[PDB]
């Protein structure tokens, strides 16, 4: 159950990061929308960064040191 | 090279188990021995697919069958397990072996009643 | 973010290093080292290596450096390449470490002769004549 | 950030007090008014820091205890203890430890 | 020079540990492991130059897989990008985004 | 390659440097070597915990053992020379030339 | 006589009473009334983590039971 | 020292190197580099005395230096591409960065100015292992990654290095620095066929090993340091200095004589990688090699120096410990150039 | 309300290394045939006051000729490291969890020695030198021996983290599973705080004594908590709290005990005694318990 | 045989730490190669889960490996309960 909630919820804050991405990169000339960095087709697990890019601070911080800062 | 897929929000759309950490892990066994099928399911397919993307349907299936495995434990007993829930809730790490007494209650109930 | 602490601490470390690097009095150059090394561990505590941060801030700082000045004494852009998953019901780290005894045989076998003749050359060369 | 702030708080007060205790009673006007190099001190530091090596080494022994291989963790364990005590026993027979 | 005694002992003195995807203790993932499995597959038997003539590809995608770099740089343009339109002051940042809105399991 | 790195390669090139200058005090010179050490450490540890590589999680131990050896004999060489001469200054070993 | 030596030593043990039941105090009243959950091996502290998104107060030890079920 | 604790450092520098030869992890190519230098330094340092210790300790810090620059390039090599295996170095500045720690290690210029100093510290027994076994494991590693370094790098240091060689065997009166000089000049030929062919390489390096052994255990038979004390030797015992002769003439080139086995094929097969300019300019440099091989050899055989009374005492005893292998080693050294073509062994 | 939580852990550890030179006192006193402090107080409970505020009035003697920066580095280092060492302990909830306590604990007294030694450079003086090098030399000797033990006994435990001790010893304390290994463990806690028969040598100065008693008080929790285990209900702490408290007493009384009952050693016996008493049998100890859970399948769990 | 004796004897006296530290370094040595439980630790070590059991997919191939946990095939664990 702790899997299926957690690709639910990496696939949800990946589609909200392309809505924003194709809602801010309208004018770029050169851009493409959601285009990936790999030649290859396979699915790749996305960083820290790909995920909580376009989110707050104080969200950045716990999801990069709440577990190592937690005693 | 390419364009990424990603399913719509509409499709991660599913009724939530809403319960704590504590409550999943006072249920935990009885959780493994009756929801085992649909959670075979989701399992094999995930190390298959190697996809999140595609085994959706599975993660659906396992959280509605969760809901249901739940919805029959509230019918059934709500004053016995609400009682050994509230145990595990209290100890820091959450141990089994604290509160056996508690234990005895619920699984003798459930063994009454489902 | 706390305004890219690790950049910071990376920063500090630099500051250190080349503090020491100038190499005055060098018993301040073994101070220098002593805030670069307590840096360093620092920088691979937050990275999350716990027991090697610990072992840089105990064997290093507690044995090496204190011999050095024992001996002195005698003469006149982070957070988005992290991961995602978890580890399980243990630490990567630790389990890898441990892993020594079962896999690495053949280091430990090459580790432990170089230790024992190390005891032995150090004897030679202290014994003079 | 939890032990961040602990350390800070333990090195604040330590200086306060430290700085209190320099300053306090120099504020009331008052009057005012070699080559040995020892090597046996040098020889146990060198032994100290080598030992001290060899206990890095042997660290990982309490999670090296769950891996499957039982006898070659034990031999491998044993191995260093064993070359621990001969370079304690090699030291002890060259007339290393003594004063 | 290179006398492979391993090889011809068929020892494994110290090939266990030259690769992210060789049996990992408790069988723990690299995080590059596919990567290098299939640069892997590409490469063998066949050469170190036609490897690199005819393997970069894989190679490519391992190394972006190891530093990131193409992603690091699409992120901080995206980023850039954003930080200025919102300072020339036309595009409003969502609700989830600010952390408003309320978390899933 | 991120601006960490950058950060401790540049430490690790102080640090040669330091040992190339030599001004005197050859106790200076195992100072710089030793962080030089350091600095290899720290990079080969954040390289290896970024990639999660487990099994070379032995590599830094050995490294610093290894390191740390070398270390005595350097200060024991060192001791050797301050008793043929009294310091440890660097210009006192002008004995064999080319 | 002896029991002289009695009082400092009561002193001590008030002292070295203090920290650690404090500590229990205050473990008990930031933590809802129980134990402090202890978080090692990743796994725990994503359960923390997830009881801290489903409570929706956005702290862990609001427990949400089965009348949340619906 | 002990004996057995003699024979035990010899195993372990000898046991480092083998280590370093047949590893395949870039780690444990580090641990005998280590392993080797750690039980190398009591063996400079047998017999005590201030030259000794800062020999040693001049050894121990360039090593040291080249060792961390070592590591540094690993992990460099390994940051750019995850791999520990020793294959193409997937990166230019990991590669420059252990060209120059690889250099450092085998005395290459500019990294040569420890190696005169160090073999002049040292005993002529230390100084024969120094200059010769001290060459197996670097030259090892780089014939491994042969496909990988800068043709440019190496060939510069190659030529600055026969070059400086040349130059600097000239001004030179102690035997040991000769050596040295040579060992240096030599190192550069053998450095400057890497990019081209690595069995030019091991040829060179047998054929010079050889050569500076049998030099080297005839100036510790007739136990002398310095051209004047090696003008004596005539007068107790000409043989050996008539074999010296014949073998100071085969390390300059000479034809028919063994020296012109290495430099000859060489020279042949960088003709083949269509380079001229290269191997004439170092034909043109060994021949300063060879004046000072031949100011030797007039200094030592075809002269007679004058000699002292003492001497007599002299004739009256025979050398009661001998070594073995060195006839061989001078025959070898000396009349192996018609079966040049078995180097097609791979040796 | 976790900095509350830093000072009451903090103030009360400074008031107990207070009345502990008070209690030290009476009990040699009393030991002696007669009393402690008894007249400044009701029973000398006024004493450790009127000692601080006398110390703390009295000017201090610069050398005039030191080093300042080290001279006033190392009071400062010596009370943080004794104030820090309290953190990871579990009486019976740490203030701070940590997975590796016991290593983090490690590398603090390995730091410890580090006052000492810029204490000893800044004072000028050969002497002093001298002695600095010697008290160094037997901390560090003693430190070995200190960290084999400990990892020996962790062994069987499973993991470093301190809380998992008290469930190790739930049931008999593992003063009956290794009593020589908890004797040697004692004796290296004489040897590493300079104490009787082990001590071969105005606010710095008192600053440096607050030290040294808080790392004795540090080191007799730690002992009794590592080899004398209490009963821990989380329906009550307190009973915890209480054990804990006196067991640490007992040990401190008893640390006076034999600082009162036993002349002192020289520094080459001392010496002699550990690398020839102590590490060969902790060697043989240390194989002896790696090699009793493998082979009596007792194997602790956590890993 | 006499010597040995004697020896340990001259040994045993004078120089008590030393003799205790060899004959448990000896025990420690060999008595786990006869002990009869270090194989029981061995299974033990063994039935510690991990890692999530990954299912195998069915083929009609595979009467050994249960369908449901509570099917009687496969590895039982009431050796350790006994224990
Ligand atoms: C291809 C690569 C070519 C590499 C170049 C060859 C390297 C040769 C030098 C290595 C050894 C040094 C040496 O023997 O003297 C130089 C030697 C000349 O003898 P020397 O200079 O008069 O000896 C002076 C010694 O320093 C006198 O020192 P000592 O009397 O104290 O030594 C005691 C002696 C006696 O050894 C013992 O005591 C045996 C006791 C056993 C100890 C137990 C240890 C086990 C753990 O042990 C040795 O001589 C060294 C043996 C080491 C074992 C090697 C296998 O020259 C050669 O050996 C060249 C021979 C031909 C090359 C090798 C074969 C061709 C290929
Ligand atoms: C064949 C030639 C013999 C003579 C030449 C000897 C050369 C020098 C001596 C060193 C070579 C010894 C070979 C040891 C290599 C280690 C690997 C081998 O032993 O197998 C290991 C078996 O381990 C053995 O127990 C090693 C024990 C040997 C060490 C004991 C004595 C050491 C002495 C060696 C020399 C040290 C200095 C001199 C000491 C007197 C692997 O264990 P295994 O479980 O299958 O696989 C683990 C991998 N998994 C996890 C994926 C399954
Ligand atoms: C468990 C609790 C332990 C508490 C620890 C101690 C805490 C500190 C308590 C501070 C106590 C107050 C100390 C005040 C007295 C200091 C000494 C004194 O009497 O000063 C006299 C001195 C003599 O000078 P002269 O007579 O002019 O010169 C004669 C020589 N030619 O005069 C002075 O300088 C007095 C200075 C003014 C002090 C006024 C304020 C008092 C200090 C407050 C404490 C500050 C920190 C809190
Ligand atoms: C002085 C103390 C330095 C080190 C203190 C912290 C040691 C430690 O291991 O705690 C790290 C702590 C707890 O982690 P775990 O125990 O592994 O469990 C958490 C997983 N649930 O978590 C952290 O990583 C936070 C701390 C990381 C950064 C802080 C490191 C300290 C940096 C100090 C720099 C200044 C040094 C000055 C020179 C010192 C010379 C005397
Ligand atoms: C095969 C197992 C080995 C591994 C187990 C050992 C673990 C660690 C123990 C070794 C640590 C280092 C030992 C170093 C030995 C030093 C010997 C020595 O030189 O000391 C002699 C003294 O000791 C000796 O005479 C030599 C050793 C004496 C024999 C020791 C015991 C021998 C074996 C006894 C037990 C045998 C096995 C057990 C059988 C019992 C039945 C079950 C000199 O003493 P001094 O300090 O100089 O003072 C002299 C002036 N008065």
């Amino acid at each position: 159950l702790f899997q299926a909630e957690k690709d639910r919820r990496v696939l949800q804050m990946l589609r909200e990061n392309l809505e924003e991405e194709a809602i801010i990169m309208k004018d770029v000339p050169d851009w493409k929308v959601g285009e990936s960095v790999f030649h290859t087709t396979r699915w790749v697990t996305p960083m820290m960064g790909e995920l909580y890019g376009l989110r707050t601070n104080e969200e950045i911080l716990s999801a990069t040191y709440g577990f190592i800062w937690y005693t | 090279p390419g364009i990424v897929e990603l399913p719509t929000l509409e499709d991660l759309k599913v009724q939530e188990v809403k319960v704590s950490s504590s409550v999943l892990k006072a249920a935990a066994h009885h959780y493994g021995a009756q929801c085992d099928k649909p959670n075979k399911e989701f399992m094999l397919c995930r190390w298959e697919e190697k996809d999140p993307r595609r085994c959706l349907e599975e993660g659906k299936l396992v959280n509605q069958c969760a809901l249901d495995f739940f919805r029959q434990i509230k019918r059934h007993c709500a004053e016995p397990f609400t009682e050994y829930w509230t145990c595990i809730d209290y100890s820091g790490l959450q141990l089994f072996r604290h509160c056996r007494k508690q234990q005895a209650k619920f699984d003798e109930c459930v063994l009454d009643k489902l | 973010m706390t305004m890219y602490i690790a950049f910071i601490l990376s920063t500090i470390f630099v500051i250190g290093f080349v503090g020491f690097s100038s190499k005055p009095s060098p018993i301040y150059g073994g101070l220098g080292l002593i805030v670069s090394g307590g840096v360093g561990c620092g920088i691979v505590l937050n990275f999350g290596g716990s027991f090697l941060g610990l072992m840089v801030f105990l064997i290093y700082l507690g044995g090496m450096l204190v011999v050095f000045g024992y001996t002195t004494a005698m003469a006149t852009g982070d957070w988005v390449i992290y991961d995602t998953g978890d580890s399980g019901f243990f630490s990567e780290e630790a389990m890898g470490i441990a892993a020594l005894y079962s896999y690495g045989t053949w280091l430990v076998i090459v580790t432990g002769w170089s230790l024992l003749i190390g005891v032995v050359v150090i004897m030679e060369i202290t014994r003079g004549n | 950030m939890n032990i961040m702030l602990t350390l800070l708080t333990n090195v604040t007060l330590a200086s306060l007090l430290v700085l209190i205790a320099f300053w306090l009673p120099q504020l009331n006007a008052y009057s005012e008014k070699r080559l040995p190099f020892s090597m046996k001190f040098f020889l146990v530091a060198i032994t100290f820091l080598l030992f001290d090596l060899e206990i890095a080494l042997l660290l990982p022994l309490p999670w090296a205890s769950q891996t499957n291989n039982l006898k070659t963790m034990l031999t491998m364990a044993l191995f260093l203890l064993i070359l621990l005590a001969a370079s304690l026993a090699y030291e002890w027979t060259q007339k290393g430890l003594e004063w | 020079p290179f006398f492979d005694v391993q090889k011809r002992l068929g020892l494994d003195l110290d090939r266990w540990m030259t690769i992210q995807s060789a049996e990992q203790p408790h069988k723990i993932p690299g995080r590059c492991h596919a990567f290098e499995k299939e640069w892997i597959e590409c490469a063998h038997g066949i050469g170190g130059i036609r490897a690199e003539k005819e393997c970069k590809i894989e190679f490519d995608d391992f190394v972006e897989c190891l530093l990131r770099q193409k992603t690091m740089k699409r992120l901080s343009a995206i980023k850039r990008q954003r930080d200025k339109l919102i300072k020339e002051g036309k595009y409003t940042p969502p609700p989830h985004h600010l952390g408003k809105e309320d978390p899933r399991p | 390659m991120p601006l960490v790195y950058m950060n401790i390669i540049m430490a690790f090139a102080i640090a040669l440097a330091g040992l190339l200058m030599y001004r005197s005090h050859l106790m200076s010179s195992l100072l710089c070597l030793e962080g030089m050490m350091l600095s290899l450490f720290i990079m080969s540890t954040l390289i290896i915990l970024n990639t999660h590589f487990t099994l070379a999680n032995m590599m830094p131990i050995i490294l610093l053992v290894f390191a740390a050896c070398e270390a005595a004999l350097g200060l024991s060489l060192l001791v050797m020379v301050s008793n043929t001469y009294g310091t440890d200054y660097v210009q006192n070993l002008n004995l064999l030339q080319c | 006589m002896w029991f002289e030596i009695l009082p400092g030593i009561a002193v001590m043990a008030a002292c070295l009473f203090i920290p650690g039941m404090a500590t229990a105090h205050i473990h008990k009243f930031t933590n809802g009334g129980k134990e402090k959950r202890v978080a090692h091996f990743s796994y725990q502290w994503n359960l923390m983590e997830r009881d801290r998104r489903i409570s929706g107060v956005n702290r862990y030890h609001v427990t949400k039971g089965l009348e949340n079920i619906d | 020292m002990n004996p057995i604790i003699y024979t035990t450092l010899i195993m372990t520098v000898m046991s480092g190197t083998m280590l370093v030869m047949i590893s395949s992890h870039w780690l444990l190519i580090w641990i005998g580099f280590e392993m080797n230098l750690l039980a190398m330094i009591p063996v400079l340092m047998k017999n005590f005395n201030p030259r000794a210790t800062e020999a040693a300790t001049k050894y121990f810090l360039t090593q040291a230096t080249a060792s961390m620059m070592l590591m540094m390039a690993i992990i460099i090599n390994l940051l750019y591409s995850g791999q520990w295996t020793i294959t193409k170095m997937f990166n230019p500045v990991a590669m420059t960065m252990m060209t120059m720690a690889l250099a450092m290690k085998l005395g290459l210029s500019p990294f040569h100015f420890w190696v005169p100093e160090v073999t002049q510290g040292i005993s002529l027994q230390a100084g024969l292992l120094l200059l010769t076994w001290q060459k197996l494991a670097p030259l090892s590693v780089l014939c491994q990654i042969s496909q990988s370094i800068n043709p440019n790098l190496m060939l510069t240091m190659a030529m600055l290095s026969i070059l400086i060689g040349g130059w600097g065997g000239l001004n030179q009166t102690q035997l040991r620095k000769i050596m040295a000089y040579s060992s240096i000049a030599h190192m550069g030929w053998m450095t400057a066929v890497l990019p081209y062919n690595t069995t030019m390489t091991i040829l060179n390096l047998l054929i010079y090993i050889t050569m500076t052994l049998a030099m080297f255990m005839l100036l510790i038979h007739s136990s002398a340091t310095t051209t004047l004390s090696l003008s004596h030797t005539w007068n107790k015992m000409p043989v050996i200095t008539s074999l010296m002769m014949v073998t100071l003439l085969s390390m300059g080139g000479l034809p028919p004589l063994s020296g012109f086995m290495p430099k000859w094929m060489i020279i042949q097969e960088m003709t083949k990688n269509e380079s001229i300019i290269m191997p004439t300019l170092m034909a043109m440099t060994a021949l300063l090699n060879l004046y000072f091989y031949m100011r030797l050899a007039y200094s030592s055989s075809l002269t007679m120096f004058p000699s002292t009374n003492n001497m007599k005492m002299k004739w009256q005893f025979e050398h009661t410990k001998q070594m073995k292998l060195l006839p061989t080693m001078i025959v070898l050294s000396t009349l192996v150039l018609p079966m040049t073509p078995a180097l097609s062994s791979l040796n | 309300m976790f900095m509350i939580n830093i000072l009451s852990l903090i103030i009360p550890i400074l008031l107990a290394v207070a009345f502990l030179t008070l209690v030290e006192r009476k009990v040699l006193g009393y030991m002696q045939l007669r009393k402690g402090p008894n007249v400044v107080g009701p029973y000398g409970l006024l004493q450790p006051i009127a000692d601080a505020l006398k110390l703390f009035t009295k000017e201090p003697l610069r050398p005039a000729t030191s080093s300042i920066s080290m001279f006033i580095i190392a009071p400062i280092l010596a009370l943080s490291l004794a104030l820090t060492m309290w953190v990871p302990l579990p009486m019976p909830y740490p203030l701070i969890n940590m997975n590796l306590g016991v290593l983090f604990m490690l590398a603090m007294s390995s730091l410890a020695v580090y006052s000492i030694l810029w204490s000893g450079w800044a004072s000028n003086s050969k002497y002093a030198l001298i002695g600095a090098l010697r008290a160094v030399a037997q901390t560090i000797s003693y430190e070995v021996t200190l960290a084999i033990i400990l990892l020996s006994v962790l062994l069987m435990n499973g993991s470093y983290t301190l809380s998992t001790l008290i469930t190790t010893q739930e049931h008999i304390w593992m003063i009956f599973t290794s009593w020589p290994l908890a004797m040697m463990w004692f004796i290296s806690t004489l040897a590493e705080t300079n104490r009787a028969p082990f001590d071969l040598t105005a606010g710095p100065f008192a600053m440096f004594f607050m030290a040294e008693y808080a790392n004795i008080i540090m080191m007799n929790a730690f002992t009794a908590i590592l080899f004398l285990g209490a009963s821990h209900d989380p329906h009550t702490p307190e009973l915890y709290t209480i054990n804990f408290v006196l067991k640490t007493l007992a040990l401190t009384i008893t640390f006076l005990w034999i600082r009162a009952s036993y002349p002192r050693f020289r520094y080459d016996q001392l010496m002699h005694l550990l690398w020839k008493s102590f590490l060969p049998l902790t060697l043989a100890l240390c194989m002896w318990h790696i090699s009793l859970p493998i082979m009596t399948a007792s194997i602790p769990p956590q890993s | 045989a006499g010597r040995i004796a004697s020896f340990l004897k001259n040994a045993w006296a004078k120089e008590p730490v030393l003799v205790a530290s060899f004959a448990i370094g000896g025990l420690a040595i060999i008595l786990p190669s006869l002990s009869p439980y270090t194989n029981y630790a061995i299974r033990i070590n063994r039935a510690t889960p991990y890692n999530y059991p990954v299912p195998l997919r069915d083929d009609g191939n595979m009467p050994d490996v249960p369908s449901h946990p509570q099917d009687p095939q496969g590895p039982s664990l009431e050796w350790l309960k006994n224990l």
